[PDB]
């Protein structure tokens, strides 16, 4: 007969079902145990936002089985436009319930229009409004919630664990994660709701609010029952974009939720969330390729920035290989951050665009392949939230607008960046096709993708979990793992956070996720959680668990340093990584959860490790892990100490160095190793290893797993760069093992005689370690020495090539395109006079050879390996690529030849041999070897800026110089509010980006890229663009960069017009004479641009293009006339000495020596002749103004008003310094010469000049006494807040004295009176200690 | 700590 309910079954459990809803009554288990579904008659269905109650006629009900239910609901409200039909299945599998909506027929609509038009009348969200899938009473015996909400900060749990009493009431009370337990069942709710909703702390969106469980009270007879419902679902979601446009959005799944029944799982004798958290694990939703997570050891950043190729992907490769030598083959995971396009923040959003500067797609895929064999994974950084104009999908639609309809501006680097619209992005399929392009290039080979910035709000005010998760899902339908940069961000599919893993980031508020609840269920899925970090606290107080801690070693934010990468990886990411081969079982005694912060009911046991913390994790073989803390104390020492067990023998002991670097620990692990680096499957027994640490050094006693109890000994290899070195053989006494180590020093230890990691060095490089990693070895196996000199391997960092004396370093060229172009470069730093020269030859015949003397510029470039910050040799490192251009032999024979010409004794390094197919025919020789023509368009630049390099104008930095691209016309002077060209012909520049009123180089050419020769000629032309006049200009120089060493010529304004920039050049006897690009001490006229319409706009850049550099035809000459041009320079000149400095003096003496070496030589010619000539006329020229400058000093000095004029008007500099660096204005300031200063700030006189103590004009000034000067410089527009080296301003110094009214005029100017120098003391304080009350009075 | 192009200290 006619019943109201059904029953499904299974083995575990059988379950009553309504007919009349898609509700449960009760969950019988096998044993008797009971647990409610929803007792009363509720059948609310909400639709967007509205509730409608349902009738009997509402609902048809179907057992397709003794485990399957089908309902058909109808749910109609004429008035809130709303006629449905929703068709949802219940299923039970062993302890689970599943509750899906497989089917919504909309009668209001055909369905979404083509190009996802807005679907009028469409079900957007839908929700079951206190649903009470599972419930608990106040009259069952220990009737508990635990609920789990995004936490980032560090102090803040995440958790809320509370007992369900008649006082509970709540109503649709959201969480990430709910959990009930009461008689004897515990039970959580899962559901794929991507609802927004209540959260602990969190900076960002993205994902971050992700609340998918509502948890509602109401009346049972006399109880309170607290029922748990999924979150509201999407389905057809109406989204607007920036411009107003409107799109519906298909569901990215269908609803889904289920809840797992759980008894005690754990058998732990009590019934809690952590048995409902074990059975969760069945039907929680988990991230894709998580499974690889407990593999990654090794979490790293390869770094590329504005087209410097600072690592090209075969480099990569090799540092793979060095990795997995030091960690005995353990997994990778390399970030490629610049992987596209130029580097790092170029290109964005074009995915497709692998950076061709690199190697492509080919090198890419190689690396890809080649780094797989030893574990490592590889994945690129994306932006789907700013873009450049270069980039190919840039367009007027992909632009974000604000409310005005103008452009919503990014950050401005190398180019300036706009937002995307994030929901254009999206409902146009624009993302997902850039995805595709990506998919295309790297096949299956790539492990997974960055996504940086998303959450933050730069794509739209929005970027919600919907969102995040419709992005998630188009990045894993390509095979991809998907991993965020925001700790909190994206709860639902990230296995990585990179302000999670890199704990020096953001601060204790905006870390990983603090929640022991998302921490029990996923540790072992994700690097998204709170790691050791003293500084913090909380939870980042030595975390049992562990944490990933972020380091790397290839130029991400200038990190070079190897040695503290590998130290860092022993330290807490191998104990990290081992315990994530478990899941978390038991955790009692969490020493975070408090009655205070809302967890009364926490899990506590005083019989569990004397009360104090304890983690208990098991794998699926039934190998079980004990983490103890030693006290839950803060103040105790205790608190910090870490035993870990593995099946109940010590692993792991002791406290770990403090994750923030601030304090060296004690701890000591040896760890057991018994999964391979792959899918982490077991070993077998002759590979099973142990990994063993000690942080302060010494012997250690340790008891050895099981199935090594019956050895006699152990193999034990100490880890390298070179791999497994010092073998020894150590006894096992009673199934215990004693074991000495060094300080921080890694270990491995077998059962038997371990074979050596194979590794070949620089595979698809053409030449065998093109990187010297190969040790002292290489220069046997792979390279060959010759000559009486000494080659070495050196640096215990990035290992380089070390030349001394006569030697040739040789190697063969392999794999190389008969008859095909290629460019060959090394990285080279000179400390020797003699040459360094690289060469390649076929059969003894020369095909191109290219040297330098004693290099003349260090390296700046932040993300590269050998910059100046790096000490090749006494504190600084002068690497910079020397180029060899060449054709591969028909013959197929070609050899590399790196040497050193000198008996010096001074060295010559040499690094990263690059041979790489190119195009570029720019250079044409003279009869003899050298330079007759360099043509450079920059079509053609295997790397850099090449033949300029990057100077120091920002020190070590990303710099903002690169090669600009052409995308017309949004690249183009005049679309939006830019007003100059990125690119000037063809489709590459050399852009400088704002890089105004620095005072100092930019870029310049080097003799080892182009060679002038000492007394020839040529001629220097250029295209080019300049924001402001006289705001850049071209340099010439000789030797090292020197300020007041370089002739300088202000280029004028070319904006948004090509201007033509020519000039003539003569070497230096030297030959180090160079030309370059410099920024001047002028401002910049912004056109009365405002905000980034003043660095969009270009007024502060420059663009170069088109450079030809030729040799030309001089004015021949006798020795007759060279003789007499030596005469004439020494009768100006040789009395002069004690005017001159004693620098110049010896500049002066040894052009002219070399000079008359040209003429005197026996058989010389009339080249020589004439190039003697030529270098004593710029000698003559410099000598010239060298004392025109030192006159204006001394007429500065002096007070001769009319002598300053005289001299500004021949050509004496303005801005000249002396030895201290005194500018004539300094001068003019200190003696009090008020006529002088307005003369010379006329001319155009730096007013915020520094000489060598930091003093400007301002502090010679104020401390003199000069009201006039004071108030004259002031308004020019002195920096009244400017501090010397001690921090003094020039209020201060006015306080000193009791200069009264020049306080008055400084303090009028806006001088601050908080400003303290280097020893504390304020303007007030140095006015009492020299006797002055009327100073003091004031303030 | 030395200011001027003379002998001056502060
Ligand atoms: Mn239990
Ligand atoms: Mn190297
Ligand atoms: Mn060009
Ligand atoms: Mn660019």
């Amino acid at each position: 007969s006619m019943v109201a309910c059904e029953t499904l079954k299974t083995k575990k459990m059988e379950v009553q079902i309504k007919k009349n809803f898609p509700s449960v009554l009760q969950y019988t288990m096998t044993d008797g145990k009971v647990m409610y579904g929803q007792s009363k008659d509720v059948r609310t269905v909400e639709i967007n936002g509205t509730n409608i109650e349902l009738g009997d006629d509402d609902v048809t009900f179907k057992k397709v089985s003794d485990t399957e239910a089908t309902y058909t609901l109808k749910v109609k409200d004429e008035a809130k436009k709303i006629d449905a039909v929703i068709t949802v299945q219940i299923t039970v599998k062993a302890n689970q319930l599943h509750l899906n909506v497989t089917k919504i027929k909309n009668n209001l609509s055909e369905g979404i229009p083509e190009g996802n038009g807005v679907e009028e009348n469409a079900i957007q969200t839908l929700s079951f409004p206190n649903q009470s899938l599972v419930s608990v009473r106040s009259s069952q015996e220990n009737a508990q919630f635990t609920g789990a909400r995004m936490s980032s900060n560090t102090q803040k749990p995440g958790d809320t664990n509370f007992a369900v009493t008649e006082d509970t009431n709540v109503t649709d009370s959201d969480y990430t994660y709910g959990f009930i337990s009461g008689a004897g069942l515990s039970a959580g709710l899962w559901s794929n709701s991507e609802h927004d909703g209540t959260y602990v702390a969190a900076p960002v969106r993205g994902g971050s609010q992700n609340t998918r469980v509502y948890a509602t009270t109401q009346q049972t007879g006399d109880a309170t029952s607290l029922g748990l419902a999924s979150a509201p679902w999407y389905y057809h979601r109406t989204v607007t974009d920036s411009k107003g446009k409107k799109y519906t959005v298909a569901e990215t799944a269908l609803p889904q939720m289920a809840v797992a029944i759980a008894g005690d799982e754990n058998e732990d004798g009590a019934v809690n969330w952590q048995d409902g958290a074990i059975a969760y694990r069945d039907i929680m939703n988990n991230p894709y390729k998580s499974e690889e997570v407990p593999e990654l050891v090794a979490w790293r950043i390869a770094m590329n920035f504005g087209s410097q190729a600072q690592n090209p992907f075969l480099t990569t490769l090799d540092n793979v290989k060095k990795v997995a030598l030091n960690t005995d083959g353990l997994g990778q995971s390399v970030l490629l951050k610049g992987y596209g396009n130029e580097g790092h923040d170029s290109g964005h959003p074009d995915y497709g665009d692998i950076g061709q500067r690199l190697g492509g797609a080919d090198d890419m895929n190689t690396m890809m392949e080649e780094g797989s064999k030893y574990g490592a994974r590889f994945g690129v950084h994306v932006n789907a939230s700013e873009m450049y104009p270069e980039a190919k999908a840039f367009s007027e639609d992909m632009v974000r607008r604000n409310s005005a309809g103008g452009l919503s501006y990014g950050w401005n680097w190398l180019d300036q960046g706009v937002g995307i619209d994030g929901i254009y992005d999206l409902a146009s399929g624009s993302r997902v096709s850039r995805f595709a392009d990506l998919s295309k290039e790297v096949g299956d080979n790539m492990d997974f993708i960055y996504l940086d910035v998303w959450g933050n709000l730069t794509s739209s005010g929005s970027e919600d979990s919907w969102e995040t998760r419709k992005m998630s899902k188009m990045i894993n339908d390509n095979g991809w793992r998907m991993t965020t940069e925001w700790g909190s961000g994206n709860e639902y599919d990230s296995t990585f956070q990179h302000w999670a893993a890199d704990l020096t980031y953001g601060g204790y508020t905006s870390k990983g996720e603090n929640s022991e609840v998302m921490r029990f269920l996923r540790n072992h899925q994700k690097d998204s959680w709170v790691g050791d970090y003293p500084q913090y606290g909380g939870a980042a107080n030595a975390p049992l668990l562990g944490g990933y801690n972020m380091k790397d070693f290839e130029g991400w934010q200038g990190r070079n340093d190897y040695a503290a990468y590998i130290k860092n990886l022993y330290t807490h990411d191998v104990s990290t990584k081992f315990i994530q081969h478990f899941k978390v079982t038991r955790w009692v005694n969490n020493p975070l959860l408090t009655a205070d912060n809302g967890n009364a009911a926490a899990v506590s046991d005083p019989n569990t490790n004397n009360g104090n913390e304890q983690i208990t994790l098991k794998d699926s073989n039934g190998n079980v892990v004990v983490v103890s803390r030693g006290s839950n104390d803060t103040s105790s020492a205790a608190y910090r100490q870490r035993t870990i067990t593995f099946n109940g023998v010590k692993v792991a002991s002791g406290v770990v160095s403090a994750g923030d670097g601030s304090a060296t620990g004690d701890e000591s692990y040896l760890l057991p190793w018994m999964w391979d680096s792959f899918t982490g499957k077991l070993v077998k027994d002759s590979e099973q290893k142990l990994y063993h640490w000690n942080t302060k050094g010494g012997t250690t006693t340790w008891t050895l797993p099981d199935s090594w109890k019956n050895l006699s000994s152990v193999k034990v290899y100490q880890l390298t760069d070179q791999g497994k070195t010092n073998e020894q053989t150590v006894a096992v006494s009673g199934g215990k093992v004693t074991l000495t180590a060094d300080a921080e020093t890694p270990y491995v230890v077998y059962k038997g005689e371990a074979k050596q990691i194979q590794v070949n060095w620089s595979e698809g490089m053409h030449v065998v370690d093109a990187g010297f990693n190969g040790g002292s070895n290489t220069l046997t196996d792979n390279w060959t020495v010759s000559g009486s000199g000494k080659a070495e391997v050196e640096g215990d960092n990035n290992a380089m090539l070390r030349l001394t004396g006569k030697v040739d370093v040789s190697q063969r060229l392999t794999d190389l395109k008969a008859g095909q172009k290629y460019a060959l470069y090394v990285g080279v730093d000179n400390r020797s006079t003699g040459d360094a020269s690289v060469t390649v030859t076929s059969g003894g015949k020369v095909l191109a050879t290219n040297s330098t003397g004693k290099s003349i510029a260090k390296n700046y470039i932040k993300a590269y390996g050998h910059n100046t910050n790096s000490n090749t040799e006494n504190g600084s490192s002068y690497f910079q690529n020397m180029y060899v251009f060449f054709t591969a032999p028909e013959n197929g024979d070609a050899t590399v030849t790196l040497s050193h010409k000198s008996t010096d004794g001074a060295h010559t390094y040499f690094d990263d041999v690059r041979i790489v197919e190119n195009q570029y025919s720019g250079i044409t020789y003279e009869k003899d070897g050298t330079l007759k023509s360099l043509t450079n368009g920059f079509e053609n630049n295997a790397q850099g800026i090449w033949p300029f390099v990057v100077s120091g104008s920002e020190g070590v930095e990303d710099n903002r110089i690169h090669l600009s691209e052409l995308h017309a016309p949004f690249t183009r002077a005049g679309w939006d509010v830019k007003k100059m060209d990125d690119v000037l012909d063809g489709t590459w520049s050399v852009k400088v980006n704002g890089l105004t009123q620095k005072g100092t180089l930019v870029y310049q050419t080097i003799p080892q890229n182009v060679k002038f020769e000492a007394g020839a000629k040529y001629k220097v032309s250029f295209d080019y663009q300049s924001g402001s006049d006289d705001i850049y200009a071209i340099a010439v120089g000789q030797g090292e960069y020197s300020a007041g060493s370089v002739k300088l010529t202000n280029l004028k304004k070319a904006l948004g017009e090509t201007g033509k920039a020519e000039f003539e050049l003569t070497g230096g006897v030297n030959g180090d004479s160079w030309f370059g690009i410099y920024s001047t001490a002028t401002a910049p006229d912004l056109q009365g641009s405002t905000g980034n319409a003043q660095d969009f706009g270009g007024y502060k850049d420059f663009v170069l293009d088109n450079l030809k550099i030729e040799r030309i035809e001089s004015q021949t000459r006798t020795k007759a006339e060279a003789q007499d041009k030596v005469k004439e320079i020494r009768g100006k000149y040789d009395s002069k000495r004690a005017e001159l400095s004693d620098a110049a003096w010896q500049q002066y003496q040894d052009t002219l020596v070399k000079a008359r070496v040209l003429i005197n030589k026996n058989g010389a010619t009339a080249e020589d002749f004439t190039k003697a000539y030529d270098i004593l006329v710029a000698l003559d020229e410099y000598m010239k103004l060298k004392d025109l400058d030192r006159k204006l000093l001394e007429a500065a000095r002096a007070g001769q008003d009319d002598e300053v004029r005289i001299l500004l008007a021949n050509g004496a500099d303005v801005n000249t310094a002396d030895e201290t660096g005194f500018t004539p204005l300094h001068l003019a300031a200190w003696e009090g010469h008020l006529g002088i200063v307005e003369v010379l700030l006329k001319n155009g006189a730096d007013v915020n000049a520094n000489d060598e103590r930091g003093h400007t004009p301002l502090h010679l000034a104020a401390y003199t006494g000069h009201l006039e000067i004071v108030e004259v410089l002031l308004k020019n527009g002195a920096g009244v807040n400017a501090t010397d080296v001690i921090g003094t301003a020039p209020l201060h110094l006015a306080a000193m004295w009791g200069h009264l009214e020049i306080v008055e005029v400084l303090l009028k100017n806006g001088a601050d009176v908080n400003i303290q120098d280097c020893f504390g003391k304020t303007a007030f304080d140095i006015s009492i200690d020299n006797g002055n009350e009327d100073l003091a009075e004031i303030l | 700590i030395h200011i001027g192009p003379g002998r001056a200290f502060y």
